[PDB]
RNA sequence: CGUGGAGGUCAGUGACGAAGCCUAGACCGUAAGGUCGGGUCGAACGGCCUCUAGUGCAGAUCUUGGUG
RNA sequence: CACGGACCAAGGAGUCUAACGUCUAUGCGAGUGUUUGGGUGUAAAACCCAUACGCGUAGGUUGGGGCCUCGCAAGAGGUGCACAAUCGACCGUGAGUAAGAGCAUAGCUGUUGGGAGUUCCUGCCGAA
């Protein structure tokens, strides 16, 4: 049913979709790795999916499988990426072993950017402590 | 590999453009007098010695005659006159492009003066500058 | 703990891709060998055509000289090929010439094409005499046109003739495997002239570099204007246009 | 006279001289949709946003490293 | 004629996608033919009754062929004896479906036929009479 | 395409008893028919619509109620619910107090959707504000009951929640704004009675001369079918998927010797022979 | 592209200033226009998917008030 | 430049509705349409039953898209949708039969009609 769901979401109301002036579309979905409404992008469209998303200081990895499509409360499995960037990429590749290259590449890029953002918000909010 | 590639790096396509040695204009020949059209010594007559690998002609005043030292000059900014001197007397092997990055000039100048003496009035020609007078039309003017 | 196992579909895909790659490599080697043999064949055909052309020209000249020596006139065979070029704009054209112009594949000014000479085709040119200029094309002009402005019709997509393989893939059925083979089929009236000529896209020619000659174009060639049958002098015009 | 022949190239269309496509932003959540596309896109705060929200949007944008097209608007003039 | 079905039906579009992919990637002209048929309008998709299926199978050597109807199949009470075959078509009326199931036959969608016969092997296409 | 759903007690604990899915949820999900019927029926508050088409649209909406992705697409906060289609114990039908029903909804996990609907209330923008349409708010969960035992009165007051009998389900209530996938909660009795109301594979629908629609395509997912195992055996080798550019620029043979030799090999030999400048015998 | 009507939706926007109007300012679009900035304004309204209504001028008979 | 010009403010050249038909989409299918009434109804609604009538039903051969075998391919064939071609049988000389497709809804839209000046921007196809 993923194709049907995607086609309805495409030619009907993807509520998280925002139509930019260029004509490109952006899904507002927080779990979305690539914030662009496409076949590979909407977590709604695709049963198999993954994302790096920041919670507190941690940069967790969220996993989505067709097996837990029912029971959406427990759908997203939460994995802690190690603070070491190399270890984090290794863990992402391991968990995303035998996993389509699109989500893996996008997940790695999102982890890099979130790490940079965490570094730079530490920068902007440096305090006298320590 | 300490940073994963943000966005992507578009590799440039391989270029089928191999550099080849320059083919100089026919008039330029070793031992040919030259007129410089720009730079510090614009409008000053100089001798041509050899063509360098990096396409910069090498020229001597001689500094003895006209005070122009050994120097690199671009070919396109130069006019070639029909009068010649024999350059066989001067050997001009040692100095090269990388060398440019007094005694040598003296060694060159002695040999070049030796040939300059034979032709009448050439030293005076090299000493004096060149300029366009009124009524001078370059296109007819045979250089 | 336990190792993960490769998906059972990716393994099938890897097997299929490996076999396909091996097949493609074998086909590539065979194609390379065939290309070498094809180039050898093309060289032989070109040499044969060159000798044929030279001998034909010398034979015509010698026939003229011999006829003059004998005191008898020599008459050349009527030219079996013409080249036509469009001279006039589409507007202010009656229906009768307009329909003919479509048949000759001329749809814009300055375009031109080769036409076989026959009683049927000659009257068509007679119908469109005001709006076109045509004449007998020499070998050199045809060669230059085919090399510079040659375009091939491949699924109605005006493909440029930049390689012998392109012409082969279309015209090997008719025994034409190179640009020069096509040029021979054009310069002569071969058994497959219609198909080879139709394969060529109508030529798109610039206005002549030197000029049109006479100040006013729109009179017939003898009257002193561009359009009309000018015979060999078309070669002078087309080379200026091409 | 306007006509299709004047149309701009697709690769350069909808591009500011800074090289960033303008994207309207209302709140922090909409800002976060442009987290990584900092090179391709630049945010533009909407006209109807209150001054109190604009400073928060600017702070979050600086943290994310996303270029804002109209900062110092309603916090400064012109 | 058409380059895509004028209908906005999701499932017809999915079938068109599958069949255009097969026609692109299959040498068999069967996929091309069915792809072109899928675009047709209602007037250009006349119903092919179970009656016509019975005649098409009575033709020699076609008894074991898979009958294909790009469209709908309608029942015909005129007949008492109907042979067993695995008809394939877009839609099946309740009467036609019951007749096919009763006689030991079976009805499949065109996707199931594509899975069965990607090259259309042993297939027999039929088209209804478009008198009006 | 599960076999069964697990009932959930009002307090929240999962109930052992399980109910097979009805055949409605395995029905065509057609946005176009639902959209057309929804426009025609919403014009009434008149346009005639075929009864069978109307039932088809109702069935499509009911099927959409089970696809959690579509429910997220419309906007409901179904992110935290025990499962979909969401089923609750029949005792729900016998609640008499609004507060108890709301607490049961919190246990069910529809708290987020109710909070959304509560926050969304705003004043009507248009002049219709003074024509008895003044406050506008988002839509909440739908509670389906087989029989009313006071649940209807309890849930009337809470914003966003609308209740509908199983025998009387409405496309407007099921698919607001022609958008498929409204969040619904089914009582345990309602889930069972859905079979009788609409029918299963071997059960009459209870509607005179009605059968659930057939699927034009037996499989929803085209990726599974197109990949398959046998098609790839049937399929010729693929292309690059990004066409290699051939002949970006035209190189005139007359001016560039390399391409001239490429077009004609005999040109090389002829150049050496200089047959063009050959001398005919003086004779 | 623009103007209203209705349903749905953005847990949209708002005295730290909503809607309306102007803006020989900046950006975008080939253009109808759109976004932002500023001014004005001073309490609520907008974006988006769908169906439904619905784009600016010319000129005449003259009329009325008012002014010669 | 050639030809005309009291002044300011405004206002400023007719209406709803019907009949037949082509095409497209959807539902069903030798059927199809309900609402003519009733039930039911967080209540014009929505959901459901009948109640009728409307419009439907009451072979020879050649070619033929397609599919099968042989063939690397061209072909050799085999088989034959729609439909055509002629050849005829029967019913009653055609609209023929010898294996039907229509009904309903919506959109666009041609004609006939009942009182009955220019035309937001861009693009496209195109007589004479
Ligand atoms: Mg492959
Ligand atoms: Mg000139
Ligand atoms: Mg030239
Ligand atoms: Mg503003
Ligand atoms: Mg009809
Ligand atoms: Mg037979
Ligand atoms: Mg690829
Ligand atoms: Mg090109
Ligand atoms: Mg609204
Ligand atoms: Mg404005
Ligand atoms: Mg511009
Ligand atoms: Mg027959
Ligand atoms: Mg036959
Ligand atoms: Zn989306």
């Amino acid at each position: 049913s993923d194709e049907i769901v995607w086609q309805v979401i495409n030619q009907s109301f993807c509520s998280h979709r925002i139509k930019a002036p260029n004509g490109q579309n952006f899904c507002r979905n927080e779990y979305n790795v690539t914030g662009l409404c496409t076949r590979q992008s909407c977590p709604l469209a695709n049963s198999k999916y993954a994302t790096v998303k920041c919670d507190n200081g941690k940069l967790y990895l969220y996993m989505k499988t067709p097996e837990r499509a029912h029971t959406p409360a427990k759908l997203w499995e939460r994995i802690k990426l190690s603070k070491n960037y190399t270890k984090a990429l290794q863990q992402i590749d391991e968990h995303l072993l035998h996993w389509s290259k699109f989500f893996r590449h996008k997940c790695k890029q999102r982890f890099t950017k979130l790490t940079q953002v965490m570094i730079t918000e530490r920068r902007l909010a440096l305090r006298e402590e320590e | 590999p300490k940073w994963y590639p943000s966005e992507d790096v578009a590799a440039l396509k391989k270029t089928r453009k191999a550099a080849r040695p320059q083919k100089l204009r026919a008039s330029l020949v070793p031992g040919t007098v030259l007129i410089l059209l720009a730079g510090r010594f614009r409008g000053k007559r100089v001798v041509y010695l050899k063509h360098l690998e990096d396409n910069t002609l090498l020229i001597s005043g001689p500094f003895k005659v006209n005070g122009v030292p050994l120097r690199r000059v671009n070919a396109r900014y130069v006019i070639a006159t029909s009068t010649k001197v024999s350059v066989e007397g001067v050997n001009v092997e040692k100095f090269n492009v990388e060398y440019f990055a007094v005694e040598d000039q003296k060694v060159v100048d002695k040999a070049l003066i030796a040939e300059i003496k034979k032709t009448p009035l050439l030293k005076q020609y090299l000493s004096a500058s060149f300029s366009l007078k009124n009524g001078d039309k370059p296109h007819m003017l045979k250089f | 703990a336990e190792k993960i196992l490769t998906p059972e579909s990716q393994l099938k895909k890897s097997k299929a891709q490996q076999k396909t790659a091996e097949q493609v490599a074998a086909e590539r080697a065979a194609r390379k060998a065939a290309n070498k043999e094809k180039r050898a064949i093309i060289l032989e055909r070109n040499a044969a055509y060159q000798k044929e052309y030279e001998t034909a020209e010398r034979n015509i000249i010698q026939a003229k000289r011999d006829a003059k020596a004998a005191g008898s006139y020599y008459v050349e065979a009527q030219h079996k090929l013409v080249f036509v070029v469009r001279i006039k704009g589409i507007n202010k054209i009656p229906p009768k010439p307009r329909k003919v112009l479509q048949l000759l594949r001329l749809t814009r000014i300055n375009s031109g094409t080769f036409v076989k000479v026959t009683k049927a085709t000659l009257e068509l040119l007679k119908l469109i005499e005001p709006y076109v200029a045509y004449g007998y094309p020499s070998y050199s002009t045809i060669r230059q046109l085919v090399y510079k402005r040659g375009f091939g019709k491949i699924n109605k997509q005006r493909v440029p003739l930049s390689d012998n393989a392109i012409i082969e893939a279309n015209l090997g059925k008719y025994g034409i495997l190179s640009i020069d083979d096509l040029i021979h089929e054009i310069i002569t009236v071969g058994p497959h002239f219609k198909q080879a000529n139709n394969f060529l896209w109508p030529f798109k020619l610039s206005n002549p570099s030197g000029g049109w000659g006479v100040p006013r174009k729109f009179k017939h060639f003898i009257q002193g204007g561009s359009f009309g049958n000018r015979e060999e002098f078309i070669n002078k015009l087309v080379k200026s246009m091409n | 006279q306007p006509k299709i022949g004047y149309g701009s190239n697709k690769k350069t269309k909808f591009l500011s001289p800074s090289g960033h496509k303008t994207f309207l932003v209302a709140n922090v959540k909409d800002l976060e949709t442009l987290t990584m596309h900092t090179k391709t896109y630049a945010a533009e705060i909407a006209h109807n946003i209150s001054a109190k929200n604009r400073v928060v949007i600017l702070a979050r944008a600086k943290a994310l490293g996303i270029k804002v097209t109209n900062p110092k608007g309603r916090l400064a003039l012109e | 004629h058409r380059t895509a079905p004028k209908s906005d039906n999701v499932y017809l579009k999915l079938l068109v996608k599958l069949y255009t992919f097969l026609a692109r990637r299959t040498d068999a002209p069967f996929n091309k033919v069915v792809l072109k048929a899928l675009f047709l309008s209602k007037i250009n998709r006349p119903p092919v009754s179970v009656s016509r299926i019975a005649r098409a199978l009575k033709q020699e050597g076609a008894a074991n062929k898979t009958v294909v109807v790009v469209g709908t199949v309608t029942d015909d009470a005129r007949i008492f004896e109907f042979p067993k075959t695995t008809v394939a078509a877009l839609r099946f009326t309740a009467g036609a479906r019951a007749k096919i199931v009763k006689a030991g036959g079976e009805c499949i969608t065109l996707d199931q036929l594509a899975v069965r016969a990607p090259k259309g092997q042993n297939t027999l296409i039929l088209r209804g009479p478009r008198n009006s | 395409s599960r076999p069964q759903v697990t009932v959930h007690s009002l307090t929240g604990e999962a109930t052992a008893n399980a109910l097979p899915l009805p055949a409605v949820f395995s029905a065509p999900i057609r946005p176009d028919i639902v959209h057309t019927v929804f426009t025609s029926v919403n014009k009434n508050k008149n346009v005639k619509v075929n009864h069978n088409e109307k039932r088809y649209a109702t069935a499509s909406a009911i099927a959409a109620t089970a696809v959690a992705s579509l429910v997220l697409a419309r906007g409901h906060r179904v992110e935290k619910i025990p499962e979909i289609p969401l089923v609750v114990s029949t005792d729900l039908e016998s609640i008499q107090k609004t507060k108890e029903a709301v607490a049961a909804l919190k246990a069910v996990g529809a708290h987020s959707d109710l909070l959304k609907v509560l926050k969304s209330k705003k004043l009507r923008a248009g002049k219709g504000k003074y024509r008895n349409r003044r406050w506008t708010q988002r839509r909440g969960p739908l509670v389906v009951y087989a029989e009313d035992n006071g649940i209807v009165k309890a849930l009337r007051n809470v914003p966003g929640v609308e209740t509908a009998n199983v025998a009387s389900l409405n496309l407007l209530q099921l698919a607001p704004g022609a958008h498929l996938g409204r969040f619904v909660i089914w009582t345990e009795a309602a889930f069972t009675k859905l079979d009788q109301v609409w029918g299963s594979e071997t059960v009459a629908s209870s509607k005179v001369g009605y059968t659930l629609p057939s699927h034009i395509i037996s499989t929803s997912d085209v990726t599974r079918i197109i990949n398959s195992s046998e098609i790839q055996s049937a399929i010729r080798p693929a292309g690059q998927a990004t066409q290699k550019r051939t002949h970006v620029l035209k190189k005139n043979p007359l001016k560039n010797k390399q391409v001239l030799l490429r077009l004609n090999p005999y040109a090389k030999v002829f150049a050496a022979e200089k047959l063009g400048s050959k001398k005919a015998e003086k004779t």
